[PDB]
This record gives structure tokens, C-alpha cells and sequence, in this order.
RNA sequence: GCAGCUUGCUACCUCGAUGUCGGUUCUUUCCAUCCUGGCCGUGCAGCAGCGGCCAAGGGUGAGGUUGUUCGCCUAUUAAAGGAGAUCGUGAGCUGGGUUUAGACCGUCGUGAGACAGGUCGGUUACUAUCUACUAGAGGUGCCCGAGGUCUGCGGGUAAGCUGCUUUUAGUACGAGAGGAACCAAGCAGCGGCGCCACUGGUGUACCGGUUGUCUGACAAGGCAUCGCCGGGCAGCUACGCGCUCAGGAAUAAGAGCUGAAUGCAUCUAAGCUCGAACUCUGACCUAAAAAGAGACCUCUUUAAGGAUUCCGGUAAAAGACCGGUUUGAUAGAAACGGGAUGUAAGCACCAAGGCAACGAGGUGUUCAGUCCGCGUUUACUAACCAUUCGUUCCUUUCACUU
RNA sequence: CCCUAACUGGAGUCCGGUGAAGCUUACAUUCUAGUGCACAGUCUAGAGACCUCUAGGGGGAAGUGAAGACCCCGUGGAGC
RNA sequence: AGGCUAAGGCGUGUCGGAGUAAUUCAGUUAAGGGAAUUCGGCAAAUUAGCUCCGUAACUUCGGGAUAAGGAGUGCCUGCU
């Protein structure tokens, strides 16, 4: 037989394709620290989407100087508390948990997710700590640092969520120095990402529950004759006579979105602290309208309204300095008309 | 940033927005809204329909 | 190619009669396949504005008729987006026979064009006598 | 000699049936490699060929005839490679062919009838027991009791592949004709992941027009596929939109360094440096049920905290998940904002005309009337009342109390 | 059909009531290879595998339905 | 005929239900292309009543024929 050959339906990059065991993205890798010290991570809520009129500043774009139209998504972002620093040892058998300061004082609402550890050892765990990095027991160093969305009304949510980021310094010892310095404070997106720089946006995708494989796969539907003798929406074959088994590679039914997924090198066009500026007439659409400080993101984000994005300092980012970008119109149009 | 009206109900088009329709002699239609294309394409006259601002200018022709 | 400034969904595939605009003597050409195209698996050829298609003369006249040209698509009916955000439809569907280099076979083209294949070939900006 | 993918040979298995060809759908494997990557030779100037080596990561398409496999042909294309999986795949599909009963033509036969000849027509059964897989839960094990944040034993991945154009450059090369390569940029085809500002579809919420008929007429309504027709918000969706290089290590073929056996020479016998779309790492997903069953911190040990009831939705087939619960805007009402439709009923004037009664319809009242599975404001009603576990149960085999 | 999307009613899914049938020697959480009447979940050697439940399409059980209607044989028949 | 209604006969032969997922039986609609699908336009879609105009090859002179291809159509006022 001579065979006709076709990509194979959907990516088995992401198998298995089960729900997120959270709702917030985990980060399992951390970029390079290439200047002074600050946070790698950020966390925000989606809103929604609108569009902005700005100029063409990509360098040797064919459209580059001239009026385009660019989708953005609004991400509100409240600033975020650093609640505690934690101490990382390496060793043959990876990264280990060795030492964990909580700041003294933290957000009563704290108690929703988590009993409020107490005012008690700040000091001396971090002379603990102090001591650790000078005998050379800590690999590394985190913040915990978790988002308070109880200043926000289209989030109906006032648990906090609690989340690790990434410090970027030269040395472990800037790195403590630095952590010491933002511990227990409110850092706002500003002193995370800067506007017009490239970020990494995680998210829990939107929820479908269970799709067949047409539709969570990509799989072809029967055609002609085959379409109205009773498997239209349904797999041609399930596997050969042998092996004697269902491959795991074979396009089935299963839960389709709430995943875990990256996106990357997604633009921020706009660090705005108003949100009288990107919020629409009548509002967003199901969320309100936006109050605190918020951030526009080039392009799309994975998850929907309300969920939790967490954004990451570019991982695998091509382009150097790209700029500030010329936003000279945000359409606050009705997004319900 | 090009300001453009609507042929129907001669709103501005909002930037990034909106429709420009050719027709086969070069005649150029903005459209804000497919309602506005969908009662060109019909046929209707914007200067009957009333919630135009042609219609609207009919009717106070009086 | 060049790049087009704006988006082009592929809208007419392969099997479409589409009229001949030019003072070629050709009346209607049918698409028979896509230059530069690669498809996959039981897709069609698909040609957007801007795309270059083997053609059959279907009418026209009768030296025209039954050959195989090269035409450029001018006009389609499909929306595409400029890069500012505005939507752009045409009335109808239309080509122009060419060469492979993109060279109008006619003279005159009567029918506005559009300013993507204007711009990707000048030939038939120069050609066209007016450019939508 | 190899393979067993052609056709034979054989008759070991199956005749208390292993459903027969081809196609379609989906998955996987081989390399004897068509393209893509790296090389070597050339009767290799360049362009482009011819021959061979490594390499299976990705790709290998669309169409006309024919049931076809095969083959022929067409236009694209980097190329449109071949083969295995019960000639993969009928408890998935199809039924065109072959392989029933009917009939015709030709040829055999006196005949019934026959033909690996042709032709027309000719039923495709089943509620899934086990196993396998895809997803979702409840337990038990691990474990001070609970919660949170992490690690990563491991699993998976194409953590993308490939063209066109510009430039290099009308340059190297070449007498000319012709005509490259590194780097750089953009775009495109296919694939993957996500998203709904824009555009398109749908939108049996909703709004309007109108046909037939019924409720006595008007008004308001029922029915006729949502009666039909036009429009359409939210939502979903693609025909729309965003993102989707690498670098490093170690290698294959191969090219070299040093270097003896073999005074010299030698890429090889040790040793050493390079060297691919391969492999590993690296930017992705998943992963304490990793039995070596994990690390850290916090809280609290009749507690922490969990579940149930209540109001919900970023979630959802059941479960589960994520939130709020008066110290509250979770949902609803009211109003307003923002939208959909298209100017309501009644009233007045006009109306072709009619002696009049009437009069389709037009204009004003009136961007009206109606509606909103969106937002805001607002505790106005409902998030109240409680239950249950964290105690082996009865007991005084008690850390207690009548 | 390219290439599928949304929606409508009935099933399905979840709940109350009612309530059959068909495969079944046994055991059974399997996978690879070999062996074996040369087409193994059970043999041999490895590799995996904590149990239970729900939904789902049908890879396998050479699944079930049926003393093969094709072929041969029977000094078995029937019709012509 | 079909639709909507009388009279007369009936609600007579399982319910409920939280998006009531996927899938499936039967339907509505679908941008651009329009048979490229497929053995084959199978299925679906188009057209459709009545009036008027007009109607080919061929023919056994009967027909073909509703050939083909065009136009009109509602309501109101007054009439022949």
C-alpha cells in the first residue's frame, strides 16, 4: 500500500492533557540574572481585551513608522507582598527547602489561604540565613511573595494567592541583600517590568470539561457517504490489529482546557496606574471596570477573564532592547455593542 | 490617524474598527457595523431608514 | 515574495471560475492550482489577494480558451484587514492574466485593484487605473 | 548472498467460520533516503548534475480516467520515496470489485447448464463481561494532626519543520552566456499552543415586518420548522487574532593534529581537535504512589483545620475545583450606564377616492415602544439556622467526675 | 467537500420508580520477546503493576451470534 | 392537499433534572469557493401555484410541451 501521510493530530508536547492540579501557573525554570538586583515574577488578573493605535516601532518591520492596530490585553495588577524568603540548597539529589523567614507583619486576609505565621524570629532566622550563605550551605535564594486581590471588584475573590519568584543578581549574596531589603514590603509592577519589554505569561487555559476528540485534538470528521452513518464527531480507528492495545498517542476524548501553558515574548505596551484609561463604556464585559494599577500585554494570554497570570521576566526572549512603545489611542469603546 | 464616517448612519469609524466596501465601478462605502452593511447590501436607503443620520435629515426636512 | 502589509485569508481554492478583468480575451478562467502553495492532506489549493494561480480560460476568446496562464488575483470578496485595523471587501472576485515574474498580459484593467497586489507587483498598479 | 515487501512450492494451524479486494480514518515502526541536515569523489570552473557514505527528527500534498492495488496523465511542489503492522485498520466506515439467488450478449454443449469473458441489479447483525487506553473521582499506604510553598526519581514533546523574496551580488567563478556561498531582514506553507479587541458564522435571548387562521373588532396574544423574512447583544467559534530562533555538550559519516608498530611515512593502534535536521542538555507540559513512598516553614494538639448546609462561577458528565457568607456586593430586585431593534399604542392632521359610512397608508406626538442570560450604585430580600470529623464504641480493659 | 462552527427537539450524561436478555471450565492488573499444532493475559526469561469506582470510543480477548453456504470427501440425497 | 379552528374524542401509558459533558437520531442556519468529495452529485440544495408572452432538434404528424426562455402577482379607493 502506498500511503498518503499527514501530520499527526494535535501535539503530544503536552500529554497528559489532565486539569492543573492548582489554579495558579508554576514556574519551573528561572531565567539569568543580568543586572541590579530585582523580582523575576509578577502576578496579575486577566480583565479583558481591547486595542490601541500606536506607531510601528519594530526595527525592519515593513509596517514599521505607521498607524497599526494591535490587540492588547488589559492585566489588572495590584501590587504584591513579599511574605517570606526561602533558602535553597543544592545537592546531588537537587534543590532542598533549607530555610524559610517570614516578614513580621502581614495582611490579615492572609488567614483565608494560610494561619498567619507569627511575629516571631525575623531576626535571628535571617542572621540563621546569614550564617548558612557564609558556610556555604544555601545554593540559592526565593521570595514568596503572594498578590492581594481584595482591592479589586471583578475578581470576587479576597483569599490571597501565594506563589515563589525568582530573584536576579550576580551574586548570592546581592541576592540575600536584596531579599532582606524587599522582605515584607509591597512591590508594585513597576519594580518588576519595565514598559516596552518582552515577558513570559503563564496561565491556566479556559476550561471546556470534557471534549471529544474532534474538537480537543483536531481530528477530522467523516466525510461524504461516511458523515451520516453514525460516527461523524468519532475516531476512524483506535490501533492496528497489533500491537493489541489503544496507544496513548491515539486523539481521545478527556478534559480540554484548565492547563498550565506558557506563552512567550508577549510585549508590554503600557504600565498604567489609572484604569479610567483602558476601562470601556458600560464596562468589562461580566468583570466591571478596572480601579487600581494595570498593565497592557500585547497580544493574547491564555486563560480567561479573572484568572490568575502570573508573568515572568523572558526566558527565551530573541530581541535586544526594544523600546517604549507609542501607544496614540486606547479604544474605550463599548465592548458590549 | 484617517477619521472616517459611516456611509449607512454616518457615525465615525472607530480606529481598528469597521469595514470599507468597493464595489466593481471604484465606489468606496465605510461601514462602522455589518447592520449598516446588511441594509446597504439590502437595498434599504439610508435617507428612509430612520435611525440614520440621513434618515434623520428626511425626516427634519419637514 | 515581498510581504504584504496586511492579512489575507485564502479565499478562493482551486475549481473556482473567476472573471478575467483585463483586455486579454479572456472572459472566465478557472483556477487550477496555487504557485509557491504547498497544501497538506486533502486541502485544496487556496489563494488569497495578492497570490499567483495556474488558470484555464473557460471563456473568452477562442486562442485564449483552453490554455494554461498565470493570473494574479486582484479583487476578492473574503475581508482582509489593513494594518491599521480596517476591514477591506470587495463587491466581487477578480484576476488579471500575468507571467511568472508578475507582468500583466492586458493593458488596461478595468475595476479598481487592490493596493496589496498594487504594491507586491507595481506592474499592475500601473496597469490598474485605480488602486482601492 | 541478504530481505520476505512479487509470483511460485508445500499442506504444519484454522472448515461446530480468524468476515474476503480496494479506498477512507487514526496510530506506529523499518531504511535499502525522494526532499530537508552533514560529508567524500568527479570526466566537480560557477549554475546544475552524476556516483557513493552517514542520518529515519520533520515532510512526502492537490487533481482526470479506472473498483482497483499497480500504472498512465495534469498542474503545483524542497520532494510530491518505498515497505511492515492478520497483504494494520468492516464489535470504525464504505460497498465500487470479487464470491449467491434474476436477466442479457458472445463462445461451448443435443440438452440441463458452463465460462480465472463482458454487462445491468443485488440485506454489511450485537446493550462491552475481561483487558488496554483516554480523562475524572473515592480510598488505603507513606505520615506527630492540619495547611501552605517547593524539589524532581521519572514520563512526554517536532519545547517546531520547510520554502519564497530582499541583501550579500549581477559579486566570486567564467572568454562569454550564465551565475554562487557566510551573515542579515521580511514574508509565506504546514504544524503546535492559546485567545475573542477586530472581522465572519451562529445566536429557537431579544427587536421589527409580513402571509394564513383562531381568540367578536382595535390593541394584545396562540399556532403554522423560530410560520417565513430582516437585524442582532452576550456566549461559543474560525474564515479572525497573539506566541511559537537559540546556545552548549557528546557523537555518525567525514576532515585533521600528534604518533609508533614499521628509523621514514601514516587521521589510528593508544591519545587529541572538529564535525549533522540524530542523541543529551537547554526556555515547555506532567510528576511525592519516587516502597529510598521526599524537603522546608507555619499553625495547633479536644485544637489547627476539613467536610456538610447556604449564595455562587474563572470550574464542572457524576465527583472534583475555585470563591463569598453580615467584620458581606456572592447572587437577585430597583434605578442608572452601556447595548439590541427601529419610531410602539392611543390621539390629532393629511390621504387616492367615495354623496356619505369608510379609507391602505403618510406626518407629528416619537432616536419612540419593547428588550438585555453585561456593568455600576445599592444590604432592599436571600448567603440564616445549623450539622459533622479532628474521640475506634461500649466501658471504669479508665487519665477520668455523681 | 476545502473545514468545520453555532443552535433546536429527542436520547445519552445525573436523580426517583420499574426492570430483562445474549458470550461464561477456571483464574485473571498486564506489556515485550521466545517457545509451543509454526497467530500466548496463564508456558519460559525479562519489564511493569497500590486498590476501588465513574464516563468514553472500540485496539485485543485469533470477542459474541452459527455443527462454513467456498473447496474436497460420503460407493449420503434432491431436482433437472 | 397543507395550515389554523368547530362539534365530538382526548392530555393513555414512566418521571425529575442542576449546560442537561462527550457522542448520537432527526432538524435550522452558515463567510469565500461551488462537485475540488465520492465508484457515482449518494445525501442535501435549487425550481415550485396561477396568469400572460414564448417555445427547438426530431417525429410514427399523435407529440415532443409545463420543452427551453422571459414578465406579472400584496393591500386600499372607485369602477367596467
Amino acid at each position: 500500500m502506498a500511503s498518503i501521510h499527514r501530520p499527526k493530530r494535535g501535539s503530544l508536547a503536552f500529554s497528559p492533557r489532565k486539569r492543573a492540579k492548582s489554579h495558579i501557573p508554576r514556574f519551573r525554570a528561572w531565567p539569568e540574572a543580568t543586572g541590579e538586583p530585582k523580582l523575576q515574577s509578577f502576578a496579575g488578573y486577566k480583565v479583558g481585551m481591547t486595542h490601541v493605535i500606536m506607531v510601528d516601532d519594530t526595527k525592519n518591520s515593513l509596517t514599521q513608522g505607521m498607524e497599526i492596530s494591535v490587540p492588547v490585553t488589559v492585566i489588572e495588577t495590584p501590587a504584591i507582598r513579599v511574605a517570606a524568603i526561602r533558602a535553597y540548597a543544592e545537592d546531588s539529589t537537587g534543590e532542598k527547602a533549607i530555610a524559610e523567614v517570614w516578614a513580621a507583619d502581614l495582611d490579615p486576609e492572609l488567614k483565608r489561604r494560610i494561619p498567619i505565621p507569627a511575629a516571631g524570629n525575623q531576626a535571628e532566622a535571617l542572621e540563621n540565613i546569614g550564617k548558612l550563605i557564609e558556610e556555604g550551605r544555601v545554593s540559592d535564594v526565593r521570595a514568596v511573595i503572594y498578590t492581594l486581590p481584595k482591592s479589586l471588584t471583578g475578581v470576587p475573590k479576597k483569599v490571597p494567592d501565594i506563589m515563589e519568584s525568582g530573584i536576579s543578581a550576580r551574586d548570592l549574596g546581592t541576592k540575600f541583600e536584596y531579599s532582606k531589603t524587599i522582605l515584607g514590603t509591597l512591590v508594585s509592577v513597576t519594580d518588576v517590568f519595565k514598559n516596552g519589554t518582552l515577558v513570559d505569561t503563564a496561565a491556566i487555559t479556559i476550561g471546556k470539561g470534557t471534549q471529544g476528540p474532534v474538537k480537543r485534538w483536531g481530528i477530522q470528521l467523516m466525510k461524504g457517504k461516511h458523515s451520516r452513518q453514525g460516527s461523524l464527531r468519532q475516531v476512524g480507528t483506535l490501533g492496528a490489529f497489533n500491537p493489541s492495545r489503544v496507544s496513548w498517542r491515539v486523539p481521545q476524548m478527556g478534559q480540554m482546557g484548565y492547563h498550565q501553558r506558557t506563552e512567550f515574548n508577549k510585549r508590554i505596551l503600557k504600565i498604567g496606574s489609572d484604569g479610567e484609561e483602558v476601562t470601556p463604556e458600560g464596562g468589562f464585559i461580566n468583570y466591571g471596570l478596572v480601579r487600581g494599577d494595570y498593565i497592557l500585554i500585547k497580544g493574547s494570554v491564555p486563560g480567561p477573564s479573572k484568572r490568575l497570570i502570573r508573568l515572568r521576566d523572558p526566558i527565551r526572549a530573541k530581541k535586544a532592547d526594544l523600546g517604549e512603545p507609542n501607544i496614540l489611542y486606547i479604544s474605550r469603546e463599548s465592548k458590549q455593542g | 490617524m484617517e477619521q472616517r464616517k459611516c456611509y449607512f448612519c454616518g457615525k465615525m469609524l472607530e480606529p481598528g474598527t469597521g469595514k470599507l466596501y468597493v464595489k466593481k465601478d471604484g465606489s468606496t462605502y465605510f461601514m462602522c457595523s455589518s447592520k449598516c452593511m446588511s441594509n446597504f447590501a439590502l437595498g434599504r436607503l439610508p435617507r428612509r431608514t430612520e435611525w440614520t443620520e440621513k434618515g434623520k435629515i428626511q425626516l427634519k426636512k419637514a | 515574495m515581498k510581504g504584504m502589509r496586511s492579512n489575507i485569508p485564502r479565499a478562493l481554492n482551486a475549481g473556482a471560475q473567476i472573471a478575467c478583468v483585463d483586455n486579454t480575451g479572456a472572459k472566465v478562467v478557472e483556477i487550477i492550482s496555487v504557485k509557491k502553495y504547498r497544501g497538506v492532506k486533502n486541502r485544496m489549493p487556496c489563494a488569497g489577494i495578492g497570490d499567483m494561480c495556474v488558470v484555464s480560460v473557460k471563456k473568452g476568446t477562442p486562442e485564449m480558451r483552453k490554455q494554461v496562464l498565470l493570473a494574479v488575483v486582484v479583487r476578492q470578496k473574503q475581508e482582509f484587514r489593513r494594518p491599521d485595523g480596517l476591514h477591506v471587501s470587495f463587491e466581487d472576485n477578480a484576476m488579471v492574466i500575468t507571467d511568472e515574474e508578475g507582468i500583466p498580459k492586458g493593458t488596461d484593467i478595468k475595476g479598481p485593484v487592490a493596493r496589496e497586489v498594487a504594491e507586491r507587483f507595481p506592474k499592475i498598479g500601473t496597469t490598474a487605473s485605480i488602486i482601492v
